[PDB]
C-alpha cells in the first residue's frame, strides 16, 4: 500500500499549498534594520527593524525595535492595510493616521495609497486580483483531477493535472509584472534602504507548478505508451 | 542617534498642535468667517436670474487700459511672490467630482468668445473639491477643502507629502533632484506628479519642459517658474554650503539641515517683508506660541488675496542684467506664456538670472478694478476652449464656494456699514464715477447683493481695501500665532537665540545676490519697492503698444480624426456573421469534395399545458432580472456619477448584462442527459415536458443572442460617449483607471475596444458567437454533422472569456460566478456519469427497409446485456457524421436472441441512417444499454388495461410480446390493449406485430381494440372470421374511444380493481384519468406510464 499513500499525499500537498499560498502574505518580502524617528512630539530616535510583506490583498508593516524596551516603551507593531475589492486603502490609512502609529509605518503605508506619485496601488490591486482568481481556477482543476482519479478514464485526470500546474504558473506570472515599478519607488528609511524581492510564497508556487506539470507529462506518457 | 537634535517637521502638516492634530493638513476643510450663502442653504449656488451674468459683470467694470502705474511703486516681483506664498497656503482649484458643472453663459455678440453673433455659446466651468462629511442639511452646508498644508512651512518648495518630497529629491547629499543643468530641476519625474496643461499659444502638452516643483501648478507662467527656481537653487546652495563645513554628514543630516533654514528664511520674508508692503502696515509683534488659535484658511481669504492680486499683473515683463540693459520687443508678453514648455529666451541659468532682475525693477499696474486683457480675455481655459475669462471665473468660484455678499461680510467683521453705492469709494465718486452707476444698474440698484470680489476691487483705491486688508492681516496673524514650528518660537528647539537674529535680518536682496551671484549694488535694499534712487530705472511704463499679439482662440475638438476609423471598426463588428457565413459555405462546398379554429386552439391549449408554463416562467425570471437593474440604474443613481453622462446606454446595458448572465448559465441544465433520463419517469413529467429539452435549448440560445446584440449596441454608444468626455469626468466615472492631470485629452475609441479587458474579451466573444451560431444552424448541420460538432465545442472558450470578461471594476463587481456555480457543477457531474460507463459496439445483423420511413434494424445481444420490456437505448452510427447519440425504444421481447429497433424517419440524422443501410447491414453501431425504471406493474393486477396512443405506442410491441411469452410458457388474466391513433401511417409494423402476437396467444390472455379517430380526410386506409386486408380478428372502430361506458360495463362482464396504465398525448392521458375517476365512486389505479 506504500504507493497509494504517496499518491494521496502528493495531491493533498498540492491542494493544501494552493489554499495556503492564496492567503499567505509573503509574495514580496523586504527587511532592514535602521535608525528611524519614533513618533510625533518627541525628538528621540529609536533603533528598530522595519519590514513589509505584500500578499495579493494588502501589506503588513512590522516595526519592532532592536530591544523591545526603548523609551519607557515596548515596540512590536504589525499593521495591515488591505486594498482588495472588499475593503479600501484610503480609509484604512486615514483611520490609522489618527491613531498615531509610529512614523515609518505611516511612511511605508502612504506609498501604496491611491493617487500617490509612486503609483503602487493600481498595479498591485490588479495583480492581487488576477493572480488570486487564477489560484481558484487552479483549485477547481485540482478537485476535478482528483475526481477523475477513479473509475473515469485516467487520461482526462492527467490532462487536468496538467491544467492545474498550468494555471498555477499563469497566476505566478501575473505577480511578476509588479517588479518594474516597486524597484524605482524609493523606500529610504532614515539612512537605510528597504529592498523588496520575491518571497517564499512565490518560489513554493513555482515548485508546485513544476511538480504538477511533470506529474501530468509522466501520466500522459505512461497512458500513451504502457497502460499499466 | 545622529545630529538631528529636534523634531523633523512633517510634510502632510499633521500633528502640528498637541490637542487637535488635523488643523493644518493636506485635506482639511476651510472654515468660514460668515456662514454659507448657498441658494437653498445646503449646496446650491446663486445663479444668473438672481445675480448678474459673470461675463456681463466682467466687461462693465473690470475692463480698461493697461498702462497705469502703481501708487506705492510696488515692483512686479511682489505681485509674483504673492502668487507663490498663496500657493504655499491655499489651493482650492482642482475640480473635485461627482462631476458637477456650472457654466458661464456668454452674451450675444461678445467680440472675443462669440464674434459671429452666433446666438448662445457656453463656456464651461467645474466645481471644486468638497468635504464628503458636509453638505447634507442646512445645519452643516457644503465645505470645500484645500489640497496643501495650511501652514507657511514651505509646502510649495518641498511638496505637501512624503511620497512627493521623495520623487523630487536626489539623495546625493541634501539636494533636490536637478537635471542636465545644475540650476534647473528634473523634467523626468514631471509626469506623475505635476500639472501639465497644453500651452494655449501653440498647443503642445507633453511632460518635456514641465519642471518638478512643490506646487502642483508652478509652471502657470515663466514668472512663477522664475521663483520656484530661485528657491530650488537657494536650497541647493545652502545645502552644498553645509556640506563643506561638516563633511561627515550624511545625505539626510544635510537635507534636514538645509530644509529648516530655507523654511525659516522663507517665513521671515513672507511675513515681515512682503506683508508690510502688500497692505502697508507692519504686523504687530510676535507673542508666545498660542496653542489655541485656529489656523484654518477661509474662502474669504482666497478671494481677498489670491484673486485680488490680479489687479496689478502687467501686460509684459522686462528682462535686464547686472548693468541696466533691458533687452536680455524686448519684453515677453504674458498672454502667450501660459504653461510655456521651452521658452527660447529662458533656456539657461543666465536667463532666469535676468528675468528676476527685470521683475525687480518694473513698476506693476495700479490697484483698482481695471484688470488687463491678458487675464480677462486670454486666460488658459480648463476645458473645451483655449482661452477663458479669468474674472468671470473668479465670480463663478466665489458663487461656488458660497462666499457672502459685500455688506454681510463687512458687518460680520466689525467694519462700519455702507448705505448706498455713491459711498462705496468716496474718492472714486469724485472723478469718473460712471463705473459705480454702471455696476449699480447691474444689480437693479440693490446694494445688498454685491459679491465679495467686485466690491473689494471697487473699494481698493491705492492699497487693498479696508475689507481685504483685515481679512489678510488676521489670517496671516493666526498663521503664525498658531504655528508650532514658527522659527521665532523658542520652545521647539529648532534655532538658537542668535540664529534667529540672523534670519530676522535676511531680506530678498540677500537671496538674489546669493543665488544669482551678483553684486549687492545691482539691486535695491527693498526689492518690493522702487523709490526714485534705486539702480536700473525702468525705461517706460509698459502699455500694450509695441508688444506681440495674443494667440487667438481655438475650440478643442475631441473625436476629430477618429470618425472614419470608428465607423469602420463598427462596420467590421457588424460583419462577423457575414465572414462566418461565407466560411461556412466554403466549408460545406469543400466537404462535398469527399367554427373549427376555436376548437383547434382548444386542442392546442389542451396538449401544451406544460410548455407554456415553462416558457412563461423562464421569460418572467429573465424579465425580472432585467427590470431590477433597469429600475435601479434609472431611479437610484449611486453618487449620480455615471447616471448623468450616459442615461440610456447604461440601462440598456446593465439590464441585458444580468439577463444574459442567467441565460448563458442556465442553458446547461438542458443538456444534462443523465438527470433528465431519471426525472422524466418521476411525477414531474406531468408538469414540465422533458422530451422537449433540445427544443428548449434551441429556444434559449435564440433569445440570448438578441439580448447580447442589445448588450453590445449599448456599449458601442457608451464607448462613443466616453471618447468625447473630458478627462476630468472620466477620472470620476472610473477612478483608478484614469487620473486627472491637465492634459484633458482622453483615450481614443480603439483604446476602449482593443486595449481593455472587457472590450477585447467582448470582441472575442462576438467572434466566437458568430462562429458557433452560424455553424450550428440547420442548413449547416444537415449539410455536415462534423462542422457542427467541431465548431460547437467553443462553449468552453466562451465560458472562460465570460469569467475573464467581468473580472474588472469598471461599473460593478463580477456576478457571473454566482449564476454559473450550480449549473456548471450539475452539468459536469452528469457529464462524468456519462463518461464513466462503457459503450459497447454491436454489428447490425439484418436491417431491412420497411415502408413509410420505419427501418427495422436487427443486431445481436451482448452477453452482459439484460433489459426489461419497455426500456430504450442510444445508438450512434459512425459510417457518416460524428459520435452523435440518439435515443430509441427497443421493440423486441427480452426472451428472443437479437433485439430490434424500428426507426421512424424524422430528420437529418435519421434520413442519413436510412440512406446508409439502403438495400443490404454491413456497418456497426454503439449501443448504450437500457435506460429507464422498466416498470412491470401489470403483473400484480388480475386484469390490466393498457391504453397507448399516437407516438407513445412504440414501447408496447415488446410489452405485448413479453406478456404473451410469459402467458404461454410459464403456464395478468385478460390484459387489454386499447390503442387509439390518428392515421396509422408509420405504425404499420405494429399491425403485423399484433398479428404475430394474436397467433402465439393460445390462452387468450390478450384482447386488442383499435380506434382510428379521423373525419373523412382519410385515404380510405383500408372472410375466415378475419379481415381480408390485414388478416386480424379485432374490430377496428372508426369512431373515438368510449372510455366511461367501457369501464362502466366492464364491471358487469367479470366481478374483479384493475390497472388502467396509459401512455400518449396529454389530451388522452387526462381523459382516461377523468373517465376512471367518474366511476371510482363505485365498485382502477389509472397509474400513468411514460416509457
Ligand atoms: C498583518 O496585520 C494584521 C493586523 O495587525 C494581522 O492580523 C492580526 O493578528 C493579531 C495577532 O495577535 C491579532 O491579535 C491582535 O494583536 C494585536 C497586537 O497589538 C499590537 O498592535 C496594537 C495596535 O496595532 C498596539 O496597540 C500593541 O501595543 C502597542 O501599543 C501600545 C499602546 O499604544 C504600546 O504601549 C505598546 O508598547 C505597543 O507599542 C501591539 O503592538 C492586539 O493589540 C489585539 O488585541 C489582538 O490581540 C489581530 O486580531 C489580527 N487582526 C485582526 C483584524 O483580526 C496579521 O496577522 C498580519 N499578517 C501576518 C502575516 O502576520
Ligand atoms: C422508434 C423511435 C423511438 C424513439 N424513442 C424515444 C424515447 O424513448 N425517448 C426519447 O427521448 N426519444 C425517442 N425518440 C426520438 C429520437 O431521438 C428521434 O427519432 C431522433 O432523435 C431524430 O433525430 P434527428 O436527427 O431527426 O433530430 P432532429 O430532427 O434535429 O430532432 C427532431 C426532434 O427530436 C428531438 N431530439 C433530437 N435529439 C435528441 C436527443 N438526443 N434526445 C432526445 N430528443 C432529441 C428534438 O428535441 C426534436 O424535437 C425515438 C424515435 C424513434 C424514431
Ligand atoms: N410518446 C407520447 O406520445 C405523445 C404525443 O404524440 P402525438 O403526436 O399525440 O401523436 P398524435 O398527435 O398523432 O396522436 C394524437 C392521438 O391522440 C388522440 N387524442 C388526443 N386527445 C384526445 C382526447 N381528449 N380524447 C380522445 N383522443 C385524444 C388523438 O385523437 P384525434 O386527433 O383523432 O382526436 C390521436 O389519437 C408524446 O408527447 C409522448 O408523450
Ligand atoms: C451556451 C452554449 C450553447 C449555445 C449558445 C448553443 C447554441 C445552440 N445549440 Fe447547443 N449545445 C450546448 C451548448 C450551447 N448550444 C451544449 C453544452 C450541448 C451539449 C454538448 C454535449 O453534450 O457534449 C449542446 C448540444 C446541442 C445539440 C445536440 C445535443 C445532442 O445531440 O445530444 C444541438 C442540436 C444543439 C443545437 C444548438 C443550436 C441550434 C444553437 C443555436 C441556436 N446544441
Ligand atoms: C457574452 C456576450 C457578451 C458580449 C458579446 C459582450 C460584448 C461586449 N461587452 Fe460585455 N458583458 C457581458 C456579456 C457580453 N459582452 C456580460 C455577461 C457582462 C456582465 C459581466 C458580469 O456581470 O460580471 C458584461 C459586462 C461588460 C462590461 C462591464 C464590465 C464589468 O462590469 O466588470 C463592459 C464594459 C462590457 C463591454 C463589452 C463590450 C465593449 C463588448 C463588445 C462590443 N461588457
Ligand atoms: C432541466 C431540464 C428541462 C428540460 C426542458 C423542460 C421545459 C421545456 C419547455 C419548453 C419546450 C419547448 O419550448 O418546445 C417547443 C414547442 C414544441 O414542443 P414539442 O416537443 O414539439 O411538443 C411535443 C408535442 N407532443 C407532446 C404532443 C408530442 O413549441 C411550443 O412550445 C409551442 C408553445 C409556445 C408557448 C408560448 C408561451 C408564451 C409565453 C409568453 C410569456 C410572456
Ligand atoms: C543606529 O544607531 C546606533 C546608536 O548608537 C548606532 O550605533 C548605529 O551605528 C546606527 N546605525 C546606522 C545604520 O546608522
Ligand atoms: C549686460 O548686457 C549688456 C548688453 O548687451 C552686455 O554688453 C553686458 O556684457 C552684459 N553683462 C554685464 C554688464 O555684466
Ligand atoms: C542687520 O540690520 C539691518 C536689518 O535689516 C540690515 O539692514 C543690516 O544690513 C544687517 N546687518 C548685517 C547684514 O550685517
Ligand atoms: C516711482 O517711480 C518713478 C519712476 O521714475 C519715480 O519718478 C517716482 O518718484 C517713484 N515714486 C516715489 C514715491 O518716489
Ligand atoms: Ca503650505
Amino acid at each position: 500500500r506504500l504507493f497509494w499513500l504517496l499518491r494521496v499525499v502528493t495531491s493533498l500537498f498540492i491542494g493544501a499549498v494552493i489554499l495556503a499560498v492564496n492567503f499567505s502574505s509573503e509574495w514580496s518580502v523586504g527587511h532592514v534594520n535602521a535608525n528611524t524617528t519614533y513618533k510625533a512630539f518627541s525628538p528621540k530616535w529609536v533603533s528598530v527593524d522595519v519590514g513589509l510583506q505584500i500578499g495579493l490583498g494588502g501589506v503588513n508593516i512590522t516595526l519592532t525595535g532592536t530591544p523591545v524596551q526603548q523609551l519607557n516603551e515596548t515596540i512590536n507593531y504589525n499593521e495591515a492595510f488591505a486594498w482588495r475589492l472588499g475593503r479600501s486603502y484610503a480609509e484604512e490609512y486615514a483611520k490609522a493616521l489618527e491613531k498615531g502609529l509610529p512614523d515609518p509605518v505611516l511612511y511605508l503605508a502612504e506609498k501604496f495609497t491611491p493617487r500617490s506619485p509612486c503609483g503602487l496601488y493600481n498595479q498591485y490591486r490588479l495583480a492581487g486580483h488576477y493572480a488570486s482568481a487564477m489560484l481558484w481556477v487552479a483549485f477547481l482543476c485540482w478537485l476535478l483531477a482528483n475526481v477523475m482519479l477513479s473509475m473515469p478514464v485516467l487520461v482526462y485526470g492527467g490532462h487536468m493535472l496538467l491544467a492545474t500546474g498550468l494555471f498555477q504558473l499563469l497566476a505566478l506570472f501575473f505577480f511578476s509584472m509588479t517588479t518594474s515599478l516597486i524597484s524605482p519607488c524609493p523606500l529610504r528609511l532614515g539612512t537605510a534602504v528597504l529592498h523588496t524581492h520575491h518571497g517564499p510564497a512565490f518560489w513554493i508556487t513555482l515548485a508546485t507548478g513544476l511538480l504538477c506539470i511533470l506529474l501530468g507529462l509522466v501520466m500522459a506518457v505512461a497512458h500513451r505508451m504502457q497502460p499499466h | 542617534q545622529n545630529s538631528i537634535s529636534w523634531e523633523v517637521q512633517r510634510f502632510d502638516g499633521w500633528y502640528n498642535n498637541l490637542m487637535e492634530h488635523r488643523w493644518g493638513s493636506k485635506g482639511s476643510r476651510l472654515q468660514r468667517l460668515v456662514p454659507a450663502s448657498y441658494a437653498d442653504g445646503v449646496y446650491q449656488p446663486l445663479k444668473e436670474p438672481y445675480l448678474p451674468n459673470p461675463r456681463h459683470l466682467s466687461n462693465r467694470v473690470m475692463r480698461g487700459s493697461a498702462g497705469q502705474p502703481s501708487l506705492r511703486n510696488r515692483t512686479v516681483l511682489g505681485v509674483f511672490f504673492g502668487y507663490h506664498v498663496l500657493s504655499d497656503l491655499v489651493s482650492v482649484e482642482t475640480p473635485g467630482c461627482p462631476a458637477e458643472f456650472l457654466n458661464i453663459y456668454i452674451p450675444h455678440g461678445d467680440p472675443v468668445f462669440d464674434p459671429d453673433k452666433r446666438g448662445n455659446v457656453v463656456l464651461p466651468f467645474q466645481r471644486s473639491r468638497w468635504d464628503r462629511n458636509t453638505g447634507q442639511s442646512p445645519s452643516n452646508p457644503r465645505d470645500q477643502s484645500n489640497q496643501v498644508t495650511g501652514w507657511l512651512d514651505g509646502s510649495a518648495i518641498y511638496g505637501s507629502s512624503h511620497s512627493w518630497s521623495d520623487t523630487l529629491r536626489s539623495f546625493s547629499g541634501g539636494q533636490l533632484a536637478s537635471g542636465p543643468d545644475p540650476a534647473f530641476p528634473s523634467d523626468s519625474q514631471s509626469s506623475l506628479l505635476m500639472w501639465m496643461a497644453p500651452d494655449p499659444s501653440t498647443g503642445q502638452g507633453g511632460p518635456r519642459g514641465v519642471y518638478a516643483f512643490g506646487a502642483q501648478r508652478g509652471n502657470r507662467e515663466p514668472f512663477l517658474q522664475a521663483l520656484g527656481l530661485l528657491w530650488f537653487r537657494y536650497h541647493n546652495l545652502c545645502a552644498r554650503k553645509l556640506a563643506q563645513e561638516h563633511p561627515h554628514w550624511g545625505d539626510e543630516e544635510l537635507f534636514q539641515h538645509a530644509r529648516k533654514r530655507v523654511i525659516a528664511t522663507y517665513q521671515n520674508i513672507a511675513m515681515y517683508e512682503w506683508l508690510p508692503s502688500f497692505l502697508k502696515q507692519t504686523p504687530p509683534e510676535y507673542p508666545g506660541y498660542r496653542p489655541f488659535l485656529d489656523p484654518s484658511i477661509s474662502p474669504e481669504f482666497v478671494v481677498a488675496s489670491e484673486q485680488f492680486l490680479s489687479t496689478m499683473v502687467p501686460s509684459g515683463v522686462y528682462m535686464r542684467n547686472a548693468s541696466c540693459h533691458f533687452q536680455g520687443s524686448g519684453a515677453l508678453r504674458v498672454c502667450n506664456s501660459y504653461w510655456s514648455r521651452e521658452h527660447p529666451k529662458l533656456q539657461r541659468a543666465e536667463d532666469v538670472d535676468a528675468l528676476l532682475l527685470g521683475m525687480a525693477s518694473q513698476i506693476a499696474e495700479r490697484e483698482d478694478h481695471v484688470v488687463v486683457e491678458d487675464m480677462q480675455d486670454f486666460w488658459p481655459g480648463p476645458l473645451k476652449f483655449s482661452r477663458t475669462d479669468y474674472l468671470a471665473s473668479c465670480l463663478q468660484r466665489g458663487r461656488d464656494l458660497g462666499l457672502p455678499s459685500y455688506t454681510k461680510a463687512r458687518e460680520a467683521l466689525g467694519l462700519s456699514p455702507i448705505s448706498h453705492w455713491q459711498d462705496i469709494n468716496p474718492a472714486l465718486s469724485r472723478s469718473n464715477g460712471t463705473v459705480l452707476e454702471a455696476t449699480a444698474a447691474l444689480y437693479n440698484q440693490d446694494l445688498s447683493r454685491l459679491e465679495l470680489l467686485p466690491g473689494g476691487l471697487l473699494e481698493s483705491h491705492g492699497d487693498p481695501g479696508p475689507l481685504f486688508s483685515t481679512i489678510v492681516l488676521d489670517q496671516f496673524v493666526r498663521l503664525r500665532d498658531g504655528d508650532r514650528y514658527w522659527f521665532e518660537n523658542t520652545r521647539n528647539g529648532l534655532f538658537s537665540k542668535e540664529e534667529i537674529a540672523e534670519i530676522r535680518n535676511t531680506s530678498l536682496r540677500d537671496i538674489l545676490v546669493a543665488v544669482t551671484n551678483v553684486d549687492p549694488s545691482a539691486l535695491q535694499p527693498n526689492v518690493f519697492f522702487w523709490l526714485a534712487g534705486d539702480p536700473c530705472p525702468q525705461p517706460s511704463q509698459l502699455s500694450a503698444k509695441g508688444l506681440p499679439a495674443c494667440a487667438p482662440l481655438f475650440i478643442r475638438d475631441y473625436f476629430e480624426g477618429s470618425g472614419f476609423g470608428f465607423g469602420l471598426t463598427i462596420g467590421t463588428l457588424c460583419c462577423f456573421p457575414l465572414v462566418s457565413l461565407l466560411s461556412a459555405w466554403i466549408v460545406a462546398r469543400l466537404r462535398k469534395r469527399n367554427h373549427q379554429t376555436v376548437q383547434q386552439f382548444k386542442r392546442f391549449i389542451e396538449n401544451y399545458r406544460r410548455h407554456i408554463g415553462c416558457v412563461a416562467v423562464f421569460y418572467t425570471i429573465t424579465g425580472a432580472l432585467f427590470l431590477e437593474r433597469a429600475y435601479y440604474y434609472a431611479f437610484a443613481a449611486h453618487h449620480s456619477g455615471i447616471t448623468d453622462t450616459t442615461r440610456v446606454g447604461i440601462i440598456l446595458s446593465r439590464g441585458t448584462a444580468a439577463s444574459i448572465s442567467f441565460m448563458f448559465s442556465y442553458i446547461l441544465l438542458t443538456m444534462c442527459r443523465n438527470l433528465i433520463t431519471f426525472l422524466r419517469e418521476t411525477f414531474l413529467n406531468r408538469y414540465i415536458p422533458f422530451d422537449a429539452a433540445v427544443d428548449f435549448h434551441r429556444l434559449i440560445a435564440s433569445t440570448a443572442i438578441i439580448l447580447t446584440v442589445l448588450h453590445s449596441a449599448g456599449h458601442v454608444v457608451n464607448v462613443y460617449l466616453f471618447s468625447i468626455s473630458p478627462l476630468s469626468v472620466l477620472s470620476c466615472l472610473f477612478p483608478g483607471l484614469f487620473h486627472d492631470d491637465g492634459s484633458e485629452f482622453p483615450q481614443k475609441y480603439y483604446w476602449w475596444f482593443f486595449q481593455t479587458v472587457p472590450g477585447l474579451t467582448g470582441v472575442l466573444l462576438l467572434l466566437a458567437l458568430a462562429i458557433m451560431y452560424v455553424f450550428a444552424s440547420h442548413h449547416f448541420r444537415r449539410r455536415s454533422f462534423r462542422g457542427f460538432w467541431l465548431t460547437h465545442h467553443l462553449y468552453i472558450f466562451l465560458y472562460i472569456l465570460l469569467i475573464i470578461h467581468g473580472s474588472f471594476a469598471l461599473i460593478q463587481m463580477p456576478r457571473f460566478h454566482i449564476f454559473f456555480l450550480v449549473p456548471a457543477i450539475i452539468y459536469v457531474g452528469d457529464k462524468l456519469v456519462s463518461l464513466s460507463r462503457k459503450k459497447v459496439e454491436i454489428s447490425v445483423v439484418k436491417a431491412e427497409l420497411l415502408p413509410s420511413g420505419v427501418t427495422h434494424l436487427r443486431f445481436q445481444r451482448p452477453q452482459g446485456f439484460e433489459y426489461k420490456s419497455g426500456q430504450w437505448v442510444r445508438i450512434a452510427c459512425l459510417a457518416l457524421g460524428t459520435t452523435e447519440y440518439h435515443p430509441f425504444t427497443l421493440t423486441s421481447a427480452p426472451h428472443e436472441d437479437t433485439l430490434s429497433l424500428h426507426i421512424r424517419a424524422a430528420g437529418p440524422w435519421t434520413t442519413r441512417l436510412r440512406e446508409i443501410y439502403s438495400p443490404p447491414r454491413y456497418p456497426k453501431l454503439y449501443l448504450d444499454g437500457p435506460f429507464g425504471e422498466g416498470h412491470q406493474e401489470w403483473h400484480k393486477f388480475e386484469v390490466s388495461v393498457l391504453v397507448g396512443g399516437g407516438i407513445g405506442v412504440t414501447p408496447f410491441a415488446s410489452i405485448l410480446k413479453d406478456l404473451v411469452f410469459k402467458s404461454s410458457v410459464s403456464c395478468c388474466k385478460k390484459i387489454y390493449f386499447i390503442w387509439v391513433t390518428r392515421t396509422q401511417r408509420q405504425f404499420e409494423w405494429l399491425a403485423d406485430i399484433i398479428r404475430e402476437v394474436e397467433e402465439n396467444d393460445r390462452q387468450d390472455l390478450v384482447s386488442v381494440h383499435i380506434y382510428i379517430t379521423q373525419l373523412a380526410e382519410k385515404f380510405d386506409l383500408r372472410v375466415l372470421n378475419r379481415s381480408l386486408f390485414t388478416g386480424l380478428r379485432s374490430i377496428t372502430h372508426f369512431g373515438r374511444p368510449p372510455f366511461e361506458p367501457f369501464f362502466n360495463s366492464l364491471q358487469e362482464v367479470h366481478p374483479q380493481k384493475i390497472g388502467v396504465f396509459s401512455c400518449g398525448p396529454p389530451g388522452m392521458t387526462k381523459n382516461v384519468e377523468k373517465a376512471c375517476q367518474l366511476i371510482n365512486r363505485q365498485d382502477f389505479s389509472h397509474h400513468y406510464e411514460n416509457f
